[PDB]
């Protein structure tokens, strides 16, 4: 009567070792799979650092996320945030990113782009331009690495059944 | 989260270089390499701590603490044993059982060393009186029986000293006549003849035979009984003998 | 019960050994069409969404 | 900055704030009241204070200090008896003349003029540091030194400054810690939130039993050291001696007592009760005072020290239990804390969704039993930590449809149950057998499998017969006594000496200081021999009278054995148990033939 | 300065918040009479004040009014004992005025005189079933519960004129240290059971020790709760001052909780359970917070509430509630005044947690509190053997059911069975009581320990 | 960006309108810790949303708000098991993510697959009683109704833990030929319990067939009433994607009404009777709608919540409410617990309104019916024969009620007792409940055919 309690207890215990091997594979398996996910996502932001370094062929790039941040603000004076080098392209580029912002909204187009003081650099962003309203209500983070980090998760699922369907 | 990975990790590295001064344990230190290498090296602790958040160094904290758990049970059972010193093969061995063990936060090795700190703890800061002198004894005896025979092998007499160290902790200061009685029956149930000589001081050995002599001669009423019981005080050795020779003088 | 004695730390290198297989197909199919997600991620980035 | 837009009651609104967070305490009017803001709406922030307010008008200043509001963390917290919001009674007795919370006078939490002995331990200038790190330790008592001298949690960096050993107060510096340029100094005294818990860094299994020494609780459900459990109240049955008595028979390390909505003389008979009585590990000068944490907080105070009360008592219990030692926390009652609460959502206007109480109130009692438990220790040396969460509820209703009993059973995983009929016919502590549950019995019956315990198995033999003697007493109550058969008689009879042995405590025993779990678990086995040895020598042949006759002196023995102690014999076990195991094959043996 | 509104018996004046809150403010009508209020609540350019004189006579912008500039507060005095005062401290036949010498708060909260102490001197109120099963010490906030149908107030100034006239066998036996007092608190009560209870404290000899304030239900709401403040504030005042036992009745306490209940129905408030406000626990923890012995162990300040049960269902908001802060309780039956027991007090339902800190040796006896055990069960089982023997039949009944039958009738008509004016000591009611018990034998009482119960059996 | 308030669980933000409905939003504190939660109203510049980690502690005019852009959802897919998570989606284990393949939402129905079959092909989960005689098959829910006297959890861990190793056995008898999975759903447990039923599932050797979702006690009652969503989400994309039969297990249902009950303290919507809101049919329609037979029935999706009443009172909509929807009710007696059975169910009150079309020929049992109303009345006379005997005696009971009697003390231990981490299936239940009725004769045997009984005896 003791003996087969004494069986049972290690027939216990080895259905516990064999679940917790079973348990360890498919970890290491996510483990894997996550490492391959994070291997993808630092080589889109090393490929989104070196096309946010240019700024002449990053221009109409910027002004059409500006005309896509201004098309979700709805707002005629917002406060434009990015890089010391993005701050003079889009200064000579206000009234191009405003005449393309009337051709693409039925709204009227922006009075003033308010040039903030706070210069963004690479060691934080990956390029990019932080839009935010002016009366303090509202902040949209249109940048390469949050766009990215954002455009992520909805793009998991065909890199999931592209990658490891 | 980064910072308590990080100080466990630099916890661990002073507790591995505490544990090992000497570099003679590459086993204890061969399994801790990889916190090890990180805390050997100089560098920054943003560094740690930006290498831990990117999957670049050990950031489990149920492995650290089990791990660091383990570390800190062999670290406070080697420390636990002073002055007595343990065997290089036997911290080994032990630090190999207490590895594979399924549970050793939960077992009643942890339990031992932690009642075995916590009577040279109590014994530390208490006056020197008769049950002091008998559980620091017995805590001496236990200290050199547990670091001879480790923690990972059973043994009555651990047991008995424990549970007599317990029971002598848990007694009162009006009760010197269960913690005498309790230490000569003890003492008289030992197999060895006098288990303090080389152990203890010389003068714990005539303070404890002064003491049972004085605890045995107010009893007395003959000047022969008083005069024997007087002049066999006068030992530096706790003898079996010494009490079985009083308790049929009385 | 020598059986269940030796066991204990033998299930991560049952473990891994038994998806050890695995990790090569998944590596070689996920680092074959990398630049296939990489281009696709950077040309949906670099354009408004 | 702000202005007082309007005073109702012991709450006031201030105007005009932008810019505080919902926890930030500020000093409300000119007389610098104890306050923080709990709530906001829009740009009045509605702030309740815990002192009651009768000579302040609408439009005095409100200046918020900057910070969150909550109680100092260090030595100095045992041997002394404080209010809800961590406010020294002691010095507001003699200082303010009044022994209640005070109106327009500020105290701290720890004193500046007491020093304690600080000592560093095995860190040096160079390692790195975490929250909840061991830094020194400080004598706190001459019975425990385990009062370790932790940083505070969400901090980090390296030791710059080293202090040596020797004797300093609590506003002296002793180590500095900064990370990324100089941070701050560091004292013996901690800021933490009260109603921020405190983090851990990983939680365990509950396996460690806690005996409280009522013999009934014990037996009736397995009571351990990291569990949650809750107490029956019938609006005064002797609850408050089971809290008392129980916070006095426990031998823990640490001891957590706050009242939320006490009367205000079993607080001062608890408290003046202490130094008089001994505990049980050889305490002396105030022992038991010395042993436990005293928190005062009584009904004709404000709402606001009793609510925070119970924030104060888990962020003590969570300290102590971080600290790396076991602490029994006791509460009593839930009741004054819900109804505290419903007073605040009724004075400050929130629209209540429970019958009269708030809908908040749920999620904020059950958001208290989760923060109680048994796990590892946070910080870097990782050491044992548990919390016992015993929270007496009581009546806000019905008996049983109150949302305080009801939102509160659901979260907690220990259930007692009470007698209302046995509770007014002087037989408390009771409990009922049918109404119970406990998820801690299959975690604590594999160690008590290795401690050998037979508490379990006499325990539910215990219940059985405890049940069916309920059916056999209203069966035979209701259909009238005119036949019955002798096993009903016997289990009734086994019910009978069960329930005056066990349920009979708190003024019906001799012995009560100390409750072993050898004497509760061989004392059922006596019980249990007698009414199996009555039923299997009724089922093989014999007499009702005969074998109630053939038992004799072991009824007797057998109920008047809980008077004895356990030091008899042995240091454990009774000669009583011994003996009965050989009185009472004699007995059924003579009782058969 | 201007009346803004009015919604019910509160008037809502316009003005700035100049004066404090609690302070009394002076609002003057059109109309050769001039009124005093105080603003109960305070806001921004608003002020909710309620008129103590009467509630009829405001105007819209033909008022003025003028802030005090001072706090609600009652000069207490040594002197105040020996005069007839109202709800907002005037007399009502122009004679003695306040004559205070010392500022006291409305509300207690500023003096804290309660020590830390428990009760340990065992006040006798001449009643053997009252002291015996739930008897309270000097301190204790224990009140009786009373029911409808029944006069719950001659038993309450038969007790309280029995308390007092017991006081002097009980002053020899250590059960009370210093003098005698009475508080008699008047809300919502006749002119004749206040006439009444006065002829009953001037017969027992307190009439120039003690205060009398009458409020009567056609006055206001704020001045009836504002009466047993002052009231509680005077007697703690005397209590904490002289170190006296001074006993303060406050009755009604069911027209304290419906002048709140009726306060929170003229605003913007959320409502508790059972349509009552929400605030009124924190309301009725102010009264009972003035309570308990004072700093000097020589002093100690007692209420009696007398609660009346207006459902006869102890489930209310108002019992309740006022149940829950105060520790025991004492409930009488009507069936036991319609059966001929007077005072009918029943001591099923009624339990105290503290009679064991209020009972002690050398003022009473050690085996009381351990009889109160084995009666309490052995009056449960009488009932539930007279409920199952009409029930159920005389058919049905067992042997201990005829035992507990007849000593729930001998209990019930001996130790409740009493006059109106003859003291009982403990020693006559542990007595008596003790004759009642032994009705069965030594094998049947399981709520007491045998070595004090053979002792005393 | 600017808050405006705090009153209770639900924040009041001012923001602007263009995030939509259930939207995810991010709320940027001072203090350094970002939380994350969902809108709940979308207004004119002005909205009220529940944070998912806490609800205090955020400035009024220092904080900083930011949209995502994507709606509440949750990534499905077959790597789910052998994981740990949160009610919100979030994994609590600290290692990979989740990595999805579809979009599915979590506060409404995608497609609402709910297929008009009738309910066939009946399983078993582990329980004998339970699975059979009332047992429910794909397509029919069956409630399990406990009080505050016995561990629910422990009942339900110990249900979703049995559940897995039937489907071998099963599969040699036509009774599952496909992957069969478990959901597992926490809501208002405890660290300790959810670790030991973590540790228990894992024992077993199930950890990697069911999925982990635990929820605690101190998070808000969005993430608590959003987490069985999930897990309703998983299991109908999983049986409909993969087309394998799973199990769903949702506790506690106290929990959620409570979480429920507490929800609308600042809307126009007002709670309905007993304190419960008014829209509990649609909130338990919600849940039930997300539950059943897909269009193309290959697998199956099988709903058991277990609902615990915290009062035992039949005067709730929770358990009448949630009874009325499904076909059959299950209840668990304290006194079969408190003697030791594990689990306490008792099969007297309990009935399956649907168990004759649940089971067939091929995929279960043949005299599983006719046992099953055999042990049922069987079990009916030996209570009436127990409750008998008592007043009838021992000297002059009836034969029928002592082999009644000896039959209900044998079933009692023996059906209805089973092991924690045994699995037994319903022809083991059945060859059990033979032998305990083989001690009846073949003349007192009229529930089944003749043939079933001659060749089972």
């Amino acid at each position: 009567g003791n003996f087969k309690s004494k069986l049972k207890k290690a027939m216990l215990s080895q259905q516990i070792t064999k679940s917790t091997i079973a348990n360890k594979m498919r970890l290491k398996v996510l483990s894997a799979r996550e490492q391959s996910l994070d291997g993808i996502f630092e080589e889109t932001k090393e490929k989104l650092s070196g096309i946010a370094n240019n700024r002449d062929e990053y221009k109409p790039i910027l002004q059409s996320l500006i005309v896509e941040a201004l098309l979700k603000l709805l707002e005629p004076k917002a406060i434009v945030k990015a890089l010391e080098r993005d701050v003079d392209l889009i200064e000579s580029m206000k009234d191009d990113i405003m005449r393309e912002y009337g051709e693409k909204a039925q709204r009227a187009p922006l009075e003033e782009i308010v040039i903030s003081n706070d210069y963004l650099n690479k060691d934080l962003v990956s390029g990019g331009v932080v839009v935010s309203n002016a009366s303090d209500k509202i902040e949209i983070n249109n940048t390469l690495e949050e766009r990215l980090k954002l455009l992520s998760e909805e793009a998991l699922p065909a890199i999931r059944l592209e990658l490891y369907g | 989260y980064h910072s308590q990975v990080v100080g466990k990790i630099g916890y661990i590295a002073r507790c591995m270089q505490t544990i090992d001064p000497e570099n003679n344990l590459k086993k204890i230190r061969e399994d801790y390499q990889d916190v090890l290498i990180w805390a050997e090296k100089n560098y920054r602790f943003e560094e740690i701590l930006e290498a831990s958040k990117s999957g670049k160094c050990p950031n489990d904290l149920d492995a650290l603490s089990r791990r660091s758990l383990i570390l800190l049970e062999l670290l406070r059972l080697v420390s636990s044993i002073s002055p007595f010193k343990m065997k290089l093969d036997l911290i080994e061995s032990q630090y190999e059982k207490m590895k594979q063990h399924v549970n050793l936060w939960k077992s009643d090795y942890h339990v031992k060393l932690n009642q075995l700190n916590q009577l040279t703890d109590y014994l530390k800061n208490a006056a020197p009186t008769p049950k002091n002198n008998f559980l620091r004894a017995m805590t001496s005896v236990l200290q050199m029986q547990i670091a001879q025979y480790g923690i990972t092998e059973d043994n009555e007499g651990i047991n008995q000293l424990f549970k007599l160290g317990l029971h002598l902790l848990a007694m009162a200061n009006e009760k010197i006549d269960e913690q005498y009685h309790l230490f000569k029956g003890y003492v008289k149930d030992q197999p060895e003849e006098s288990p303090f000589e080389g152990i203890l001081p010389a003068e714990d050995q005539k303070i404890l035979v002064k003491t049972m002599i004085d605890y045995a001669m107010p009893k007395l009423s003959s000047k022969v009984l008083q005069d024997k019981l007087s002049a066999l005080s006068s030992s530096d050795v706790l003898t079996k003998t010494l009490l079985d020779s009083i308790d049929r003088i009385v | 019960e020598q059986k269940n004695a030796g066991g204990v730390g033998e299930l991560e290198k049952k473990a891994e050994a038994g998806v050890q297989g695995e990790l090569a197909e998944i590596k070689k199919i996920a680092e074959k069409k990398k630049d296939d997600v990489v281009k696709i991620l950077i040309e949906t980035v670099i354009k408004p969404s | 900055y702000g202005a007082i837009y309007s005073v109702s009651g012991p709450v006031v609104i201030a105007e005009n704030m932008i810019g505080c967070a919902m926890y930030e305490l500020v000093k409300v009017g000119h007389d610098n009241l104890v306050g923080e803001v709990i709530r906001i709406d829009g740009d009045k922030a509605t702030i309740q204070v815990y002192e009651e307010t009768a000579g302040l008008t609408v439009g005095d200043p409100v200046l918020r200090t900057g910070k969150p509001l909550s109680v100092e963390l260090g030595p100095g917290l045992m041997e002394t008896i404080y209010d809800g919001i961590q406010r020294p009674l002691k010095a507001i007795k003699e200082e303010s003349q009044s022994i209640y919370i005070p109106r327009g006078i500020d105290t701290p939490a720890l004193d500046r003029t007491i020093k304690w002995q600080f000592t560093p331990g095995k860190f040096q200038v160079g390692d790195h540091i975490s929250g909840g790190d061991i830094y020194g330790s400080v004598f706190e008592n001459s019975l425990i030194s385990s009062h370790k001298i932790l940083l505070p949690p969400r901090s980090r960096g390296t030791i710059t400054w080293i202090a040596p050993a020797g004797e300093y107060t609590l506003d002296e510096k002793i180590l500095e810690v900064e990370f990324d340029g100089k941070k701050s100094d560091f004292t013996l005294y901690h800021t933490w939130p009260v109603r921020v818990p405190r983090p851990v860094t990983e939680k365990l299994s509950a396996d460690y039993p806690l005996l409280t020494g009522q013999r009934v609780l014990d037996a009736l459900f397995p009571c351990v050291q990291g569990g949650t459990t809750c107490i029956p109240g019938a609006f005064g049955c002797g609850k408050t001696v089971i809290s008392q008595s129980l916070s006095k028979y426990s031998n823990s390390d640490a001891i957590i007592y706050v009242g939320c909505g006490e009367r205000g003389n079993e607080m001062a008979e608890v408290l003046m009760e202490f130094p008089e009585l001994y505990t049980e590990m050889s305490g002396t000068k105030e022992p038991i005072m010395k042993r436990t944490t005293l928190v005062a907080n009584t009904s004709n105070m404000p709402v606001a020290a009793r609510e925070a009360s119970i924030y104060t008592g888990i962020t003590l219990a969570e300290y102590f239990r971080d600290q790396g030692k076991n602490v029994s926390m006791i509460a009593d009652s839930s009741s004054r804390w819900a109804e505290a609460l419903r007073e605040i959502s009724g004075r400050l206007g929130e629209m209540p969704a429970d019958q009269g109480f708030p809908a908040y109130l749920g999620a904020k009692l059950a958001s208290f039993y989760e923060r109680a438990g048994k796990a590892v220790a946070l910080g870097s040396p990782d050491r044992t930590g548990s919390v016992s969460i015993v929270a007496a509820v009581s009546p806000a209703g019905g008996d049983f449809s109150d949302p305080v009993t009801t939102a509160t059973l659901g979260i907690t995983q220990v259930f007692w149950g009470l007698d209302k009929k046995l509770a007014q016919r002087k037989h408390f502590p009771s409990i009922n057998t049918s109404v119970s549950y406990s998820k801690y019995t299959n975690v604590l019956n594999k160690f008590y499998d290795s401690n050998y315990p037979e508490f379990p198995v006499l325990r539910d033999r215990m219940k059985e017969i405890l049940s069916n003697a309920e059916e056999l007493e209203q069966v035979v109550q209701l259909v009238g006594k005119s036949a019955l058969s002798d096993s009903d008689k016997i289990t009734l009879d086994v019910a009978t000496l069960i329930k005056e042995d066990f349920l009979q405590q708190n003024g019906y025993s001799t012995y009560d200081a100390f409750c072993p779990i050898w004497k509760t678990f061989d004392m059922m086995r006596a019980f249990i021999s007698y009414h199996d040895e009555a039923q299997k020598a009724v089922a093989n042949g014999a007499n009702w009278s005969k074998l109630a006759d053939s038992t004799g002196d072991v009824k007797h023995a057998v109920s008047s054995s809980k008077f004895f102690e356990p030091s008899r014999g042995e240091k454990e076990v009774h000669g009583e148990f011994e003996k009965l195991l050989s009185t009472m094959q004699e007995r059924f043996a003579e009782s058969t033939d | 300065n201007t009346v803004s509104g009015v919604n019910g018996p509160l008037v809502i004046l316009e003005k700035v918040k100049f004066p404090r809150y609690n302070e009394i403010v002076n609002l003057t009508l059109p109309d050769g009479t001039v009124r005093q209020g105080q603003v109960l609540e305070i806001r921004g350019d608003r002020a909710i004040v309620q008129v103590f004189e009467g509630t009829s006579g405001i105007d819209v912008k033909k008022t003025t009014v003028e802030f005090t500039g001072e706090s609600l507060r009652i000069p207490v005095s040594e002197d105040m004992l020996g005069r007839i005062f109202d709800g907002s401290g005037r007399p009502i036949d122009n004679g003695p005025k306040v004559f205070a010498e010392d500022y006291l708060d409305i509300n207690g909260s500023p003096i804290n005189p309660y020590a830390r102490i428990y009760p340990e001197e065992m006040i006798s109120t001449g009643v053997s079933a009252i002291d015996t099963m739930n008897s309270i010490a000097r301190g204790q906030k224990i009140p009786i519960f009373s029911a409808s149908g029944l006069p719950h107030n001659e038993i309450a100034a038969q007790i309280c004129r029995q308390a007092g006239l017991v006081r002097p066998t009980k002053d020899v036996h250590d059960g009370h240290e210093e003098n005698f007092s009475i508080v008699f608190a008047a809300m919502g009560v006749n002119l004749e059971t206040a006439r009444f209870f006065k002829q009953d404290f001037e017969e027992n000899g307190s009439l120039e020790r003690t205060s009398l304030f009458l409020n009567l239900a056609n006055d206001p709401t704020i001045e009836r709760i504002i009466t047993p403040r002052l009231a509680l504030t005077t007697a703690e005042y005397l209590a904490y001052q002289t170190e006296r036992h001074v006993l303060t009745i406050l009755t009604d306490m069911s027209s304290y909780a419906d002048a709140l209940r009726e306060v929170s129905a003229a605003r913007e408030e959320v409502p508790g359970r059972r349509g009552y406000p929400g605030y009124m626990y924190t309301d009725l923890s102010t009264i009972y917070e003035r309570a308990g012995r004072v700093e000097g162990r020589n002093g100690s300040i007692t209420q009696i509430p007398i609660l009346t049960m207006p459902n006869d269902d102890i489930t209310h908001p108002i019992p309740d509630l006022t149940g829950y802060i105060t520790e025991g309780q004492i409930f009488v039956d009507r069936q036991l005044h319609n059966k001929g027991i007077y005072p009918p007090i029943n001591v099923l339902p009624s339990l105290s947690r503290l009679m064991k800190s209020a009972i002690g040796e050398g003022m009473t006896r050690k085996d009381h509190g351990d009889v109160s055990n084995q009666l309490y069960a052995k009056y449960a089982i009488g009932k539930d053997a007279a409920a199952m023997k009409a029930v159920v039949g005389e058919e049905a009944l067992s042997i201990e059911d005829k035992l507990s039958l007849e000593f729930l009738e001998k209990f019930e008509k001996t130790f409740i069975t009493q006059g109106a004016y003859e003291d009982r000591t403990v020693f006559e009611s542990l007595d008596q009581a003790w004759s009642l018990l032994r009705i069965y034998p030594k094998e049947m009482l399981n709520r007491i320990s045998p070595k004090i119960l053979d002792e005393f059996y």
